[PDB]
RNA sequence: AGGACCGAACCGACUAAUGUUGAAAAAUUAGCGGAUGACUUGUGGCUGGGGGUGAAAGGCCAAUCAAACCGGGAGAUAGCU
RNA sequence: GCUCGCCGGAAGACCAAGGGUUCCUGUCCAACGUUAAUCGGGGCAGGGUGAGUCGACCCCUAAGGCGAGGCCGAAAGGCGUAGUCGAUGGGAAACAGGUUAAUAUUCCUGUACUUGGUGUUACUGCGAAGGGGGGACGGAGAAGGCUAUGUUGGCCGGGCGACGGUUGUCCCGGUUUAAGCGUGUAGGCUGGUUUUCCAGGCAAAUCCGGAAAAUCAAGGCUGAGGCGUGAUGACGAGGCACUACGGUGCUGAAGCAACAAAUGCCCUGCUUCCAGGAAAAGCCUCUAAGCAUCAGGUAACAUCAAAUCGUACCCCAAACCGACACAGGUGGUCAGGUAGAGAAUACCAAGGCGCUUGAGAGAACUCGGGUGAAGGAACUAGGCAAAAUGGUGCCGUAACUUCGGGAGAAGGCACGCUGAUAUGUAGGUGAGGUCCCUCGCGGAUGGAGCUGAAAUCAGUCGAAGAUACCAGCUGGCUGCAACUGUUUAUUAAAAACACAGCACUGUGCAAACACGAAAGUGGACGUAUACGGUGUGACGCCUGCCCGGUGCCGGAAGGUUAAUU
């Protein structure tokens, strides 16, 4: 649930905490785990190639079946778990046969359910079938964009995508973004929308908050010198300038897509 | 087997002073100088063969030399190696 | 005051040292110019 | 419970006096701030000069920084002393 | 040598880094030492560092490095696969006493332990570059059980006091003992066993995972400490002898108990929270190819091996980093007494020092301090500096408030010692004894002894009882910034930066974006509840009008317009 704290110190004033009791409480499954290290935004030149990332808690990966290609064998849930790599939380799953896997937790999830993939499996939330075999206006989650590659759009926190058409071979899918998108009709698709959908009003409080998460200060443009940034500069609090990125470019609604090679596939940007 | 002629060139001399003469008196031990490169193994065979006497075990060190002054220039000893052999107690050299 | 100088062998060889000179072709020259000044210490090694 | 409170180690550096050919090329003495955290510290590693890194002061990059150091072009040029 | 003073969470004792002979002995005093020097970290000569168990080396990996082929690049080169390196992390094993002028967990004495190779015997399904388990992991908090350690009593040896007293409820000293081995306790976790089956673990597997029955309910694992042994030993106050005066040799008493007690251990445990907390090997186990009365495996015994390198000395310092024998800097470990909450502070122990120029004098003035009549901010840019407040327990405490605060608001009272309550209380600890049982490191009862606050009453001394050291000044109005943080190393710590929150905008994933002639890499093993950029800056109430100018977004008829022809 949404709890807010008690405000004992100004830390504490605006926190509020997204509560799950239903999460399990001891370690993860070791098998379906490995080492990430962290990179500081540093690429393999040693350079900061994206800013504002370092510290933070460490981490260990979760290895997360998003292809769900284990055919007609049911599974049941065994617990819900906390994943620090992502806004979703997963489900510790069991397949009859004695394989364990960790798939997106959906909306409405609890442990003790079935859950299948398949072209025959039931439209139940959970269930992995080929997008054509999802009822058109279903609402699904983790799709795939090409066939067999694993689920890469709706993957998020109380994300989903809308089935809207059905044209042949291709299916028309709304995204989050708005946006109108053909995929292959061959690629799979989990019904039902990802849970944990509280996820969004959380309140960090505190400054120390963000910096858990490995998020480093940013600082304004406007507030360095010339040769330090576009924006640099001036005797006392002074713009006078078109807003620009630290390189140049200008950051308020200048577009920087530019990929003929998938326009085709685009029915309609997000507007 | 070590041949004889490593072990007639690993020892090189009997070290005295009143550390190596006390040791010979109270452990029945005797320190030598011996090659930079000899092991307790090669010192144990020739000190068996070439005194003949029964010994039961080689504890070494390496002697840093030491750096003088001749004249104005520095100059340096060289290291070397000394072993002191515990005898078996019946040998008395 | 903590001064600038604070040794320490293993980093000394390995930033100096004639290993990590003879790594590259630049370290390489190095110790080409000092062979042919004639230095007695070509590197931090010695 | 807590970027909670008072307070040593530890990490800082607000005030004053001294020192200013110093005990010291930035300290000492008396007070002062934080002191479970956006904390502090050891060891090793990575980022290289129009480049890095910067909770941003043009700060820092070996007592050097509005463009390090070393060598070279090089006896630059100097209607000036 | 005697006395005095100083440190004692260090100015003592160890380890790492770093240095490299500064260590010890003899000799010398030219130079060095801020003076003298017979002295020295100085000169000269000689001596000194002993390891199967400590460290390195070694096996294994992290970040990262290098990188056969490979991909990419005018050349040089860049990235990177298989690999191979790389500790600050994981991986076998030793303790006590003695000894040198200088080393000792290394030498000696006593008592142990680990790994590996061979050989003999007995039994026997062994085998990996593969599977599984394990190794293997956060922050905070709360106890309970212990020990290190201390105190007191008992015991043993000695004493009977330079000045009144001191044969006692007196004084001084000692009262120590390891690893290992046996025991498996306080306590923690976990149901056990058998059979059958199976889309899983790249193949197989009896192993792991899953499923179903039967049956038993106590079995397994981990574990400080104690106790026994080690140990009839060692050590031991002191005494006796020689001293060549530094010390050498010879004996050797008691060696117990209670209480208090860690920040150490059980504990990598338990409880809880969110920010969700290395890897790989050693190790256990399973099989594949293969082997097959071999090899190999298990167990007992015997025997051999355990190399090489480091080991002196300094190490909060005169030996390291600061040009110096320089008020500086430098990671980890140990941690006694009285008072105290305490690792603060004061005085001391063990231990170590008096800081490498002195001797006089007792002017101005400077530095660092003490006190001050009457006044009390009149000083000054400004209460700068100084003075002052300062503890514990209890009473009491306003506006305002985001209901937490404000608040230690403000203000006030008590405080020493002695006696009694009570020959030492409430409480804590707990022997003997008694009784039970699964006879044990057991349970119940029992309470000797030991330890022991706080309070009240009465008395009593002083000017003063938180007596020293230590230890908040308080209140009212207002600007700015919400807050904790950060910053101009070395004249600026702030109202500046950041911030949680807000908004706009880009981005559909081979994302936008950044580094890069490229290959690639980061973003991210993320997917619009995400990521980047920009502005604003908690919270409350809000955020009005202008699209002419300059940007950006959309449009695509018309005018103009490149290469080309
Ligand atoms: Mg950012
Ligand atoms: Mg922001
Ligand atoms: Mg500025
Ligand atoms: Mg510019
Ligand atoms: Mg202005
Ligand atoms: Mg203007
Ligand atoms: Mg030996
Ligand atoms: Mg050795
Ligand atoms: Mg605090
Ligand atoms: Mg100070
Ligand atoms: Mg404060
Ligand atoms: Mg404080
Ligand atoms: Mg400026
Ligand atoms: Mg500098
Ligand atoms: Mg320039
Ligand atoms: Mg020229
Ligand atoms: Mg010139
Ligand atoms: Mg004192
Ligand atoms: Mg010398
Ligand atoms: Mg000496
Ligand atoms: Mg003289
Ligand atoms: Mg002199
Ligand atoms: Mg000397
Ligand atoms: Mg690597
Ligand atoms: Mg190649
Ligand atoms: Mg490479
Ligand atoms: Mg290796
Ligand atoms: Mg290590
Ligand atoms: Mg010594
Ligand atoms: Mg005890
Ligand atoms: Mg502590
Ligand atoms: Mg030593
Ligand atoms: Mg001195
Ligand atoms: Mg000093
Ligand atoms: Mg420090
Ligand atoms: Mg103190
Ligand atoms: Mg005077
Ligand atoms: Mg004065
Ligand atoms: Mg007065
Ligand atoms: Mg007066
Ligand atoms: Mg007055
Ligand atoms: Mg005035
Ligand atoms: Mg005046
Ligand atoms: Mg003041
Ligand atoms: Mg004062
Ligand atoms: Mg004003
Ligand atoms: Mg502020
Ligand atoms: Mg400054
Ligand atoms: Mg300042
Ligand atoms: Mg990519
Ligand atoms: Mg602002």
């Amino acid at each position: 649930a949404v709890v807010k704290c008690k405000p004992t110190s100004p830390g504490r004033r605006h926190v509020v905490k997204v509560v799950n009791p239903e999460l399990h409480k001891g370690k993860p499954f070791a098998p379906l785990l490995e080492k990430n290290s962290k990179s500081g935004g540093r690429n393999n030149n040693g350079r900061i190639t994206t800013r504002h990332i370092g510290g933070g808690h460490k981490q260990a990966y979760r290895i997360v079946d998003f292809k769900r290609n284990k055919d007609g064998i049911p599974a049941v849930v065994e617990r819900l778990e906390y994943d620090p790599n992502r806004s979703a939380n997963i489900a510790l799953v069991l397949y009859k046969d004695g394989e364990r896997r960790y798939i997106l937790a959906p909306k409405g999830l609890k442990a003790g359910d079935q859950i299948q993939s398949g072209v025959d499996a039931a439209i139940k939330p959970g269930n992995t079938l080929p997008m054509r075999n999802i009822p058109v206006g279903s609402t699904v989650h983790n799709v795939e964009m090409k066939p067999g590659k694993g689920g890469q759009l709706a993957r998020s926190a109380g994300t989903y995508v809308q089935i809207v058409a059905r044209d042949g071979a291709y299916v028309t899918l709304r995204l989050r973004s708005g946006e109108m998108r053909k995929v292959e009709a061959d690629c799979r698709a989990t019904l039902g929308e990802v849970g944990n959908a509280e996820h969004m009003l959380r309140v960090l409080g505190k400054a120390g908050a963000a910096r858990w998460r490995g998020v480093r200060p940013t600082v304004r443009g406007t507030a360095m010198n010339p040769v330090d940034h576009p924006h640099g500069g001036g005797e006392g609090r002074n713009f006078g300038k078109h807003p620009v990125t630290p390189w140049g470019v200008q950051t308020k609604g200048k577009k920087t897509r530019s990929n003929k090679r998938t326009d085709k596939f685009i029915v309609r940007r997000r507007s | 087997m070590i041949r004889e002629e490593r072990l007639l060139k690993v020892l090189r001399a009997p070290h005295v002073s009143e550390k190596a003469s006390t040791a010979m008196e109270k452990s029945n031990t005797i320190v030598l100088k011996v090659a930079k490169d000899a092991t307790k193994a090669e010192i144990k065979a020739a000190v068996q063969k070439l005194f003949e006497v029964e010994v039961e075990v080689v504890n070494t060190l390496v002697v840093k030399g030491k750096v003088k002054r001749h004249g104005q220039r520095i100059g340096r000893r060289s290291d070397w190696k000394k072993a002191y052999v515990t005898l078996k107690e019946g040998q008395n050299l | 005051m903590k001064r600038t100088f604070q040794p320490s062998v293993l980093k000394r060889n390995r930033s100096h040292g004639f290993r990590a000179r003879m790594a590259t072709k630049n370290g390489r020259q190095v110790l080409a110019r000092r062979r042919a000044k004639g230095r007695a210490r070509l590197t931090v090694s010695k």
